[PDB]
């Protein structure tokens, strides 16, 4: 039995265009631990991420925090990549600073 | 406040490529303050939070000895559970412990722990009285009665009772401007227009510390748990969390629903509507 | 500071 991860992309701070913040792209709830993650801008990938210790919750699903230094505007386009066992093809999630 | 201290163990094989791979960490809340990882470059038990450096070079050396023998305990207890379970060897299976214990606002032990997972499955637990065991197969009955045998629940007690309370309150004492500190929520609403018909209203919590925190909606002073959107509670990478409900509310209606916000940094519960 | 486990052998 497997669990596939969840994902939320947002910023450490409320963004404000031109400010400089963080990009994080939380994955979590997911079994086992094995997983891939990728921060895209513009469809590309962002070089040397930084991650935290992996680690696990009551109910033994693990959890990961990626992220990295990032300066929103208003037409650059953020999102995180994810794969893992339970996921056939990797899934991108975009970073909507409403959310 | 109340306060816990937890240490996190999981094993994780990987046929083919090298040893399974071990890792520890600790938290005191939700604060990390020490890891270990066999796949380091040079594994030691390493600090993870600036309160715990002072502690000396013997308290390193013995916390880097315990994981480096644990290294090798959880490697063979991922060959017993193989046996235990009539896998073969070429499978990656995982096993995760948790120990630890939770004190009151006076600094006395309120309960101790000790839990394992199999492949992410509950495999045994230590029952609250520190005494018995509760296994959820007939693989963890035959653990059940090899530590029934060794009194290993003994120790667990001494130990949860003993040296983990003194450990965990002479860490709130050098840790006692953070460990000891809540950082309340920075709390508001906004209003997401979807049609002409419906609007989001979103209730956000930020910068909070713990991350336990309640956050609901209500319409006219009734719960709307069914018809809310609630995200999991996340890190911000600060050391505070994050964490936000919606509800889609008709338009002009934004007045009858009411954010309600409980954290342990707020002298009393918060109520808040979105502010045109 | 970390449990001495004088038996944790499944
Ligand atoms: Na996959
Ligand atoms: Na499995």
């Amino acid at each position: 039995i497997q669990r596939t991860p969840k994902i939320q992309v947002y910023s450490r701070h409320p963004a404000e265009n031109g400010k400089s913040n963080f990009l994080n792209c939380y994955v979590s709830g997911f079994h086992p631990s094995d997983i891939e993650v990728d921060l895209l801008k513009n469809g590309e990938r962002i070089e040397k991420v930084e991650h935290s210790d992996l680690s696990f919750s009551k109910d033994w699903s693990f959890y990961l925090l990626y992220y990295t230094e990032f300066t929103p505007t208003e037409k650059d386009e953020y999102a995180c990549r994810v794969n893992h066992v339970t996921l056939s093809q990797p899934k991108i999630v975009k970073w909507d600073r409403d959310m | 406040g109340s306060h816990s201290m937890r240490y996190f163990y999981t094993a994780m094989s990987r046929p083919g490529r090298g040893e399974p791979r071990f890792i520890t960490v600790g938290y005191v809340d939700d604060t990390q303050f020490v890891r270990f990882d066999s796949d380091a470059t040079s594994p030691r038990m390493a600090p993870r939070a600036p309160w715990i450096e002072q502690e000396g070079p013997e308290y390193w050396d013995r916390e880097t000895q315990i994981s480096k023998t644990n290294t090798q305990t959880y490697r063979e207890n991922l060959r017993t559970a193989l046996r235990y379970y009539n896998q073969s060897e070429a499978g990656s299976h995982i096993i995760q412990r948790m120990y630890g214990c939770d004190l009151g606002p006076d600094g006395r032990l309120l309960r101790g722990h000790n839990q394992l997972a199999y492949d992410g499955k509950d495999y045994i637990a230590l029952n609250e009285d520190l005494s018995s065991w509760t296994a959820a197969d007939t693989a963890a009955q035959i653990t059940q009665l090899k530590w029934e045998a060794a009194r290993v629940a003994e120790q667990l007690r001494a130990y949860l009772e003993g040296e983990c309370v003194e450990w965990l309150r002479r860490y709130l004492e050098n840790g006692k401007e953070t460990l000891q500190r809540a950082d309340p929520p920075k709390t508001h609403v906004t209003h997401h227009p979807i049609s002409d018909h419906e609007a989001t209203l979103r209730c956000w919590a930020l910068g909070f510390y713990p991350a336990e925190i309640t956050l609901t909606w209500q319409r006219d002073g009734e719960d709307q748990t069914q018809d809310t959107e609630l995200v999991e509670t996340r890190p911000a990478g600060d050391r505070t969390f994050q964490k936000w409900a919606a509800v889609v509310v008709p338009s002009g209606e934004e007045q009858r629903y009411t954010c309600h916000v409980q954290h342990e940094g707020l002298p009393k519960p918060l109520t808040l509507r979105w502010e045109p | 500071s970390v449990l001495n486990d004088i038996f944790s052998r499944l």
